[PDB]
């Protein structure tokens, strides 16, 4: 149940993430530099110095993305299509109170409200 | 009363089980408290979980419907007045939270379910189950499952 | 048994009257004759006309919501054996229109309502009322003007 | 009851719309010339001859015409805002079985169609 | 008796109006190819091109034809008699400006004009 | 005792945590602010920067101060003891690696194991 060899998910934060996860991600979600300094509070400048001196990305940058990487893999879960899947996280959602997935993977708090709500829609409970 | 419920097609297995109320639920209950949550009619019951994914139109094909009987004496009704005002937050307050749970967790229970009214229209009523009440097992072997006719595309 | 009506503000002086089934209703009847639309709760009547305009979340600003109670011995009910397949269409079945027509011009009217399958939910239950009844005057009398807390948002 | 003095609405079709009234409507209901064409059915071909030699719209086309801007102000009676209605008008609307209101003026039938339609919602009565 | 020529439809408008529905139509108002050319705004050379195949009218040719169709149904239902029917279709009345019934579904305004006219007439307005 | 000092809130975090939550949480939970740059990956200094007027802390470091609020309410509910509680809170644990409960507070997903980890002692797992 690890990644690669050792990586994992717990030792891949803090070892930090690869530029290569932040361009399979801003190839898959189809968001801009902007719009992903959007989701994940990271700075556009921190982004593009990462990106070109080929250095990993810090622990907070990368739980950043790890909050928003696991929104695309519950939201696939939850459609069993990655195409809905990306159409629910740029879609207002009315138990999130008008807010979108996207904007629910900036904090914690929010990533675990919206963890919730994947989990009752899956099983059927009201919100 | 006919109670009308519904889950995804994965959890066909256990269609009431009340993990998902446990782990996920934050209205009508906090987490590790047992629940099932019934609607009274497959209108209300499906426009409570498919608001929030109302771009999907096909989202019925990931879902399975069941419909139970749930005898009238054993049914309870709340009070407006005991009801806050946040009752219908979206950050889910918590006194809804503890009005079901002590509903749920209560020992030696009289009533089987507790009438709440819908966040989404208050005037109708979904229906929170306590599953460790003794009559119950039987409800769950005479339950129906139904082909969804709510139509999706309201939705556009 | 409560029954939920809706019209438009601009209509408050006549909110019952059956000018628009007369005019412009296609399912239930057709035109020329007189009825009245009502639902057995206020989602389902609120869904029925705000899903053709789900694309305003402030649709209730224009719209007026009216409960009634009807005796439960003057409400009839059809056959899903009698029900045509199309009675589904969008393209309204000329079957249900004259199904209906024929309980509104009836005269002797036994029954004041019918029992009909909502189209977007068949399971949950539209009401046709013949407004040449004798005794719905006074339920006209008795209709109660509520405040509507069917949220719009619901549509995004 | 007559528009200008005597043009009206039905002497309006047969003497035949003015260019000036595709200029109006063009602009308020913010469609392109093919747009225009695709929900009135009248050629663009058609459509640029008028406007150069300053000829007026047939009759034909003038009801076309007629059509759309009928339901333009039907729309606008519905909601009390222009605005709202032009939005439903280019929203697909499930009693038009998915058709949006602009799609409904090409001929008689659904122009009727769509006139029930409004009246039913204004009256409230179920479709 | 509307069944005996049409689908009691939306979409056949659309998908165009086949020549069997001319020829029973123009029989049972028994009007010329010019009558309805006068009424329809339909060529009659267009109905010569149509009939050459078995090819069906464009949708708005067919949205005439709907018209007409309509026109005789309901002033039917209004007189109880299809015979007095037409001969009121044929009538210039002062109420349409001097044109008759069947002048009036050349338009969609002229047949609203004329569809009020005879849900007037069903008032029995006196 | 989570009224005390919290309003029992999402909203609070975009706002901006109030230094009287930062003071009020390090005396129950007892840790110098050096410990709190620690357990909370929040510069000392920082902490100084948002002392020396009443400004509130951004809302990533509230994010952080969140869950220290999360796990101390969690494990107090796991013992019914709030002083056993911080007892295995400072204490390394060889189900987090060598880690104390308090050094899984820093990012969102040492959060999520531990609060995995306090609900299979909930379900007393022997």
């Amino acid at each position: 149940g690890i990644e690669d060899a050792e990586t994992g998910r717990t030792d891949a934060v803090h070892k930090g993430f690869e530029p290569k996860v932040y361009r399979n991600i801003v190839e898959r979600v189809k968001l801009s530099q902007n719009e992903f300094q959007n989701v994940t509070l990271i700075p556009v400048s921190t982004i593009k110095r990462r990106l070109k001196n080929d250095e990993r990305f810090n622990t907070q940058e990368s739980d950043a993305i790890y909050r928003l990487a696991m929104l695309l893999k519950l939201a696939t879960e939850l459609f069993d299509d990655e195409e809905r899947a990306l159409e629910w996280m740029k879609e207002n959602v009315y138990g999130l109170g008008g807010k979108r997935p996207l904007d629910m993977v900036s904090t914690t708090v929010d990533f675990e409200i919206v963890k919730d709500l994947i989990g009752r829609l899956e099983h059927g409970v009201f919100s | 009363m006919k109670l009308y419920r519904l889950t995804q097609k994965k959890f066909a297995d256990t269609p009431f089980s009340p993990i998902g109320a446990k782990l996920f639920g934050k209205r009508w209950n906090s987490k590790g408290t047992e629940a099932l949550y019934f609607s009274e009619s497959e209108s209300l019951c499906s426009l409570e979980v498919f608001v929030h994914v109302n771009n999907d139109p096909a989202i019925t094909k990931l879902y399975d419907l069941y419909r139970i009987e749930m005898p009238e004496y054993l049914i309870a009704t709340l009070d407006e007045e005991d009801l806050p005002v946040t009752w219908r937050a979206i950050p889910a307050s918590e006194s809804t939270q503890y009005i079901g749970d002590q509903f749920l967790n209560d020992p030696h229970p009289e009533f089987a379910a507790l009438q709440v009214p819908s966040t989404i229209s208050p005037r109708d009523k979904n229906y929170v189950v306590n599953p460790n009440h003794p009559k119950m097992k039987e409800i769950i072997k005479k339950a129906e499952k139904l082909d969804f006719a709510f139509d999706p595309r309201i939705f556009k």
